[PDB]
């Protein structure tokens, strides 16, 4: 009954234990037998131990009888069995052990009958090959020893108290003699408890801490850590620590984490000398290595343990190991990174107003060649060094003011690192979300977090409204500096400019932006400038007008210059010098950057871009960069005009003008698609895909029937040229590494453009065939895009998608026969790969899918018999089709088999002893 | 020295009376 | 026979424990670096079918221009 009560009896373990104690008082043997059977049932065994067994039969024999009397229906036993009732049972089982020790700890524990019986039975069960017995008994023995450790600790405390009482009495006769005798009996009790604890440790622990099952090992490791924490003077020794140190090297990560937590307790307690010095020296390298454990959670715990060790002594960790931990702040795993950032903050940034800490952060960021930006570093240390990271005042003072007596002026590289770090901290404070790869960024901000973010944003705005003009002026020549600094206003509250009467500083900032657009020809600088002007041009903020005015002026000047330049550039007799081309190119780059983010349709710049582009088509000496930026600018002109022409009130004839512009520009992009320079073709193809999507049928789908004239259907030549660009550029020969990654990303975006055309029915589905044929070939490079395209095309038309897949397989087949003779073996890796891709396609079936696959099989057999024997050539393709035979239902199989029998008549079905085996295999599959 | 691993098992001598392990 | 779990070897032999202590290369790994360049970080966000199929090939920096591409999508 006891097992049932513990399992779900909903009775306090104290009551259960007290009832068992009453039973022990009435008959000790009967209660002992009930306890033995309790442990047996807790292992899952349905047998019962007899009183004769307990009286004479050895524990090993009893265990064997219980194994044969198990009546098990499965391998599950209560401790492994999942479910809330069994979790409650595990907890109640451990509590029963603890309370049983507690209630007997002053008498029955020293009776030396029930305790010895229990330890004997538990040891025997810990030796059992049966995992249920071993597991349950080991957990019970560890819980029992924890309780015994608490009993022995209380005995030691009480002994110290009686010795203190005797000492007081000796200072001052029968009372002190009483006290001496009480100490004597307490020491006898402690020796008895020590015998019990030694029995459990030497008979169970030293055998189960190295158990084959990882669960058992974890139980033992956790409980030895508990003993060390509970009774440090008696269990915090090398004799006990060695087991944790050894099992730190266990291949299983669960056990490793158990070891780490056990150690964390002791290292938190700050005993230091408590054998922890020797353990640290012995296993320091192991902990440092665990910082890079296969299991990330184990690694975080190891880093936290290293921080604890640092709090204990600091210098013990040495600088090399600290640097190992430092590298982890750049890890993709945010837990590891923030633990390492905490370690790094405590190592040097904690001891320290913040100016030297800011300089040290800059120096650390520069010393670590791992990252080129501080986003992930700042993220790692944002929770720890928030006061330092938010000391923007000290940072911009370091960048601005320099003469500070003995302080050495920062190197230009250090100044760039500092503006980078300042920008990253500003961004993380303005938007309370981590950089990509660390946090989702789409989490509802807490009320506290929203208030903190608002305070940081106001401080940033008011400080840098004045700081940023100065910073931009000081670093106007340096391009990276001005880009990073130009990203700051996007994190400002522009209402602060008006409310805080800072309009003068806004004007200075605007003038600085315009100055650097005039000075700079770098694309990133000009992009940052147009982005900043766009952020500042908010009609809802009061500063709009001012900024807008300045914006207009800039454009005006640029436009005028450009026009003049072009008048000389596009002249009947004007051989362009490299300076002339550079002039027109720089002004064009500025105008393109601003036209992307601003409506420059007032300046009517389509004429200039079109003239440049057609002159590049005719003359053929036009600079490639000029063509690229002119393509982009004409694209933006058309786009902005489309945005304007959305109401009949706006215009009607400009709609026709816009249609003409778009068609002409599409022809120009098609011409530049067939260009020698790959970058020109890439720009034209990119813009062309975006144009085709923007001006597709969907341009009228949502209440935009007035835009119905403004549609462009890709002509067959255009579709062919786009697919040819994909085939020539995206799919290439499969072969520093970061440059390869960048190239792969550009190719993926190109492929995704054409695939967007496919999935949104802008182009024919059949084109996708070629893309689909490269699904396995470029699974890593483009397989995600090909998979998404294939699924979308399935949803569009499953029957037509099946046709395109069979076309891809047919394309692989005749490509194989073109590369290698018709003697190709079925085992040849090429044909096997075609069959593998066919299986993959086949996985992609009663929801009209049966109809589509019937059509697929029809096309397959028609292809097989399309080429007849010269004295069927594509008989082999039947094997390919056999990959899809399984998805075909028997009822539909009859019809497709009728078609197949019509193809081979009857003689062929009989003739299959040699190379006709593919036909017979497909015939069987049917 | 204590941390140098020297344990070995499956060659342990079986206890005489498994029923009384606390004998001493 | 019976489904009861009987482990013939209950213990890790001393040789396997010594091997665990001597070589822990199987249980260590290299550092998975977060995006080191700004461009790789931008590709971490912008790249990927979820964003690729919903974003233009030529980046449009004003939401008004982007809205055209997006409204044509689906």
């Amino acid at each position: 009954m006891l097992f049932e009560v513990v399992k779900m009896g909903k009775s306090a373990m104290q009551s259960v234990v007290d009832d068992w104690i009453e039973s022990y008082k009435h008959d000790r043997d009967i209660a002992l037998l009930d306890l033995i059977n309790f442990f047996i049932q807790c292992s899952g065994c349905k047998g019962v131990v007899t009183a004769e067994m307990f009286r004479h039969m050895q524990n090993s024999e009893i265990i064997r009888k219980m194994t044969e009397e198990f009546d098990e229906d499965s391998g599950d036993y209560p401790l492994t069995m999942a479910g809330p009732q069994w979790k409650k049972f595990k907890s109640s089982f451990c509590e029963f052990i603890g309370v049983l020790v507690r209630q007997c700890q002053y008498s029955i524990i020293y009776d030396e009958y029930m305790m010895d019986t229990v330890i004997s039975l538990l040891t025997g069960l810990s030796d059992s090959q049966v995992r249920a017995f071993r597991h349950t008994s080991t957990l019970a023995a560890m819980k029992l020893m924890t309780a015994l450790v608490n009993v022995a600790l209380n005995l030691s405390i009480n002994m110290d108290n009686t010795q203190r009482q005797y000492e007081a009495e000796r200072n001052k006769n029968e009372r002190l003699e009483l006290l001496l005798q009480k100490r004597k009996e307490l020491q006898e009790n402690q020796d008895e408890i020590e015998n019990m604890m030694n029995a459990i440790f030497k008979g169970v622990f030293v055998h189960r801490y190295r158990d084959a099952i990882a669960e058992i090992r974890a139980i033992c490791i956790e409980e030895i850590g508990i003993w060390m924490k509970m009774y440090s003077d008696a269990f915090l020794n090398d004799s006990y620590l060695k087991y944790v140190g050894w099992t730190m090297h266990d291949k299983q990560g669960e056990v490793r984490l158990k070891c780490l937590t056990a150690l964390q307790g002791l290292y938190y307690n700050k005993e230091l000398n408590s054998k922890l010095e020797l353990f640290t020296s012995r296993f320091k390298d192991r902990i440092v290595s665990m910082t890079l454990d296969k299991e990330y959670d184990v690694a975080v715990q190891a880093i936290k343990l290293l921080t604890l060790v640092l709090q204990s002594s600091e210098e013990v960790l040495t600088a090399e190991d600290c640097e190992n931990v430092y590298h982890l702040v750049y890890s993709a795993h945010r837990p590891v990174a923030v633990a390492a950032g905490e370690f790094l903050y405590k190592k040097l940034f904690s001891r320290r107003p913040n100016a030297n800490l800011v300089k040290t952060l800059v120096f650390f960021f520069l010393e670590s060649e791992l990252h080129e930006h501080a986003a992930y570093l700042v993220d790692s240390m944002w929770d720890c060094a928030t006061e330092l990271l938010k000391d923007w005042e000290c940072m911009n003072s370091l960048l601005l003011e320099e003469p500070l007596s003995g302080e050495e002026a920062l190197t230009d590289r250090q100044e760039s690192a500092l503006i980078e770090i300042m920008l990253c901290t500003i961004r993380q404070a303005a938007e309370c979300h981590p950089p990509v790869g660390r946090g989702t960024g789409k989490r509802v901000l807490t009320a506290k977090e929203k208030k903190t973010q608002l305070d940081d944003r106001t401080r940033i705005t008011e400080l840098f409204a004045v700081a940023l003009p100065q910073l931009l002026a000081k670093y106007s020549v340096d391009a990276e500096k001005v880009t990073n600094l130009l990203q700051l206003p996007q994190y400002f509250d522009l209402e602060i400019y008006t409310t805080g009467r800072l309009e003068k500083h806004l004007d200075a900032l605007l003038r600085q932006i315009r100055n650097i657009v005039e000075k700079h020809t770098d694309t990133d600088v000009l992009e940052a400038c147009s982005k900043t002007y766009h952020a500042l041009c908010n009609e809802e903020f009061t500063i709009f007008n001012r900024v807008d005015i300045s914006r207009s002026q800039l454009i005006d000047e640029l436009a005028d210059k450009f026009n003049r330049l072009l008048e000389d550039f596009l002249q009947e007799g004007e051989e362009p010098d490299e300076d002339d081309a550079y002039q027109v190119l720089s002004t064009l780059k500025r105008i393109t950057a601003f036209h992307n983010a601003h409506d420059l349709s007032k300046w009517d710049l389509f004429a200039c871009n079109y003239k440049l582009l057609k002159t590049g088509i005719e003359n053929g000496d036009m600079p490639e960069q000029i063509v690229i930026h002119a393509l982009q600018c004409a694209h933006y002109v058309i786009l902005w005009q489309l945005a304007k022409i959305t109401e009949s009130t706006s215009t009607k004839e400009d709609l026709l003008r816009l249609k003409k512009q778009m068609r002409v520009f599409c022809q120009i992009c098609q011409h530049y698609l067939t260009n020698v320079n790959t970058t020109v073709k890439e720009q034209a193809f990119t813009i062309l895909c975006d144009i085709l999507m923007i001006f597709s049928h969907q341009i009228m789908s949502g209440g935009r029937d007035m835009l119905e004239p403004l549609v462009y259907t890709p002509d067959s030549s255009l579709q062919s040229e786009l697919l040819s660009f994909i085939l020539d550029h995206v799919f290439i020969e499969q072969d520093d590494e970061a440059s390869k990654i960048e190239a792969l990303h550009k190719r993926r975006n190109l492929l995704a453009a054409f695939c967007k055309l496919i999935v949104y029915t802008v182009v024919e589905m059949n084109t996708a065939a070629d893309i689909f044929k490269q699904y396995m070939k470029y699974y890593n490079d483009y397989g995600d895009i090909i998979k998404e395209t294939m699924s979308k095309t399935r949803q569009i038309d499953k029957i037509q998608c099946a046709k395109t897949l069979i076309l891809s397989l047919q394309q692989l087949f005749n490509e194989m026969i073109q590369e290698n003779g018709y003697n190709f073996d079925r085992s040849s890796s090429t044909f096997s790969g075609i069959k593998e891709l066919a299986r993959r396609f086949a996985l992609t079936d009663q929801l009209k899918t049966r109809e589509a696959i019937a059509m697929l099989h029809k096309d397959g057999i028609e292809f097989a018999f399309k080429e007849p024997n010269p004295q069927p050539l594509n008989l082999a393709f039947l094997d390919i089709l056999s990959e899809f035979s399984s998805k075909l239902l028997r009822q539909d199989k009859r019809t497709v088999y009728v078609y197949l029998e019509k193809f081979m008549t009857f003689q062929m079905s009989l003739r299959r002893e040699d190379v006709w085996l593919p036909l017979m295999s497909y015939r069987n599959s049917l | 020295d204590e941390y140098e691993f020297d344990e070995d098992d499956e060659q342990d001598r079986v206890p005489p009376v498994d029923d009384k392990h606390l004998l001493k | 026979k019976r489904k009861l779990i009987v482990d013939s070897v209950k213990e890790l032999d001393s040789k396997t424990i010594r091997a665990q202590l001597s070589d822990y290369s199987d249980i260590v790994t290299t550092l998975d670096l977060a995006p080191p360049t700004k461009k790789l970080m931008m590709w971490k966000e912008t790249g990927g079918v979820e964003k690729l199929f919903f974003l233009p090939a030529q980046p449009l920096w004003n939401n008004r221009l982007l809205k055209l591409f997006t409204r044509c999508l689906t």
